[PDB]
């Protein structure tokens, strides 16, 4: 009955009902214990988020800090990755990481961030933006792949025979290859778009 | 629009 | 029927009242003066109440949907990002709102003209695609998280600085002197910038 | 993380 | 949503 017991329960009990329907009562159910036992691990719903949140980027943003001789392009790609294997990691797993303030034990990760940024030819406010650029545009990703994943089943289907010819085209890629190769692309824009004001290529 | 891949996905 | 009525206006405000979380059946059938069986025969459920609303305020507050005479992709974007942008932050947990949106028919002839722009202007249709869908999710991302830690900050414990190390702690004031606004035309401009270097 | 400029606001 |  210790602190990590609750957490496993609380991120299998996630995936079976999802955040909206995740209650202290339905973790107590679940544990066979009392409402109040529970309350001295988890004070309330968004401390028990806030605990989930950390427990997925600990067990799988594996990226979190940069690497040897990984140049910044590497550390960028691998680290969006690696945050969105955690956010894809669980049901609603996104939502749950929103609006999360990192703790201090995570501190010093998000200090050699900087740094390696910053040795690799960064301005600190440049490399802030970057990796602020990479962060928001991955939660964004998943954000709406999981919401539409639950959407769809709230909707009548889709009226798709209808739609004009290059949003057809459009929709028929998606169908094929869904999110993945968007968020690639997107990534690799970000990074080249770093790359080309670091790189002064269109300077005068 | 963010154009996502599953906006016109079917149900289940 | 939603259109012919005011149920999306008071329920925006209502929004603004009292948050996504609040906008339950019982405060709205309130606020407009009305049980719950004519509201439930305006709008079944919260998901199509909230696809109404997020339209609502893109037909308010997005007023860049198209790209205009003579303009360039690039500023295209740029403007299309900046008006979502408002469009989103225009209410109380806008961005939630859009969350999961699906585009009706009504809204097609747009989201074709962009996509004939765009390739008319040189991107393949795919390509056109990830500049729009990495323009779009960067730009809900961004208001998402800075709706949601303006909310969570208020249930919080004010950061304990010192604590933090160096580079850290300036990139907090950073934040603190120039807010959110700066990192997302940043990042805009970067996404731009990816694109037009591919092209070529 | 996202870096969000106010996850370390102050209420 | 909740109907009474």
């Amino acid at each position: 009955l210790d602190k990590s017991k609750v957490i496993n329960s609380a991120l299998e009990l996630l995936n079976e009902v999802g955040i909206e329907g995740l209650t202290t009562r339905k973790l107590a159910q679940k544990l066979g214990v009392e409402q109040p036992t529970l309350y001295w691990h988890v004070k309330n719903k968004r401390a028990l988020l806030d605990a989930l949140a950390i427990e997925m980027l600990d067990r799988h943003h594996t990226h979190f800090s940069p690497l040897e001789g990984e140049s910044w392009q590497d550390f960028l790609r691998n680290n969006a990755k690696s945050f969105r294997n955690a956010l894809l990691s669980h049901r609603d797993g996104a939502k749950v990481h929103l609006g999360t303030r990192p703790t201090e034990k995570q501190y010093e990760t998000l200090e050699n961030q900087l740094a390696f940024l910053t040795q690799q030819g960064f301005s600190l406010e440049n490399a802030l933006y970057a990796l602020s650029a990479v962060g928001h545009f991955t939660l964004g990703s998943v954000l709406e792949d999981q919401e539409h994943q639950v959407a769809k089943e709230e909707r009548e289907t889709p009226t798709t025979d209808s739609m004009p010819p290059l949003l057809r085209q459009a929709i028929e890629l998606f169908d094929h290859q869904g999110a993945e190769p968007a968020f690639l692309h997107g990534l690799e824009s970000l990074i080249r778009g770093f790359e080309v004001q670091l790189t002064a290529l269109l300077q005068i | 629009w963010t154009w996502n891949a599953y906006a016109f996905a079917a149900p289940s």
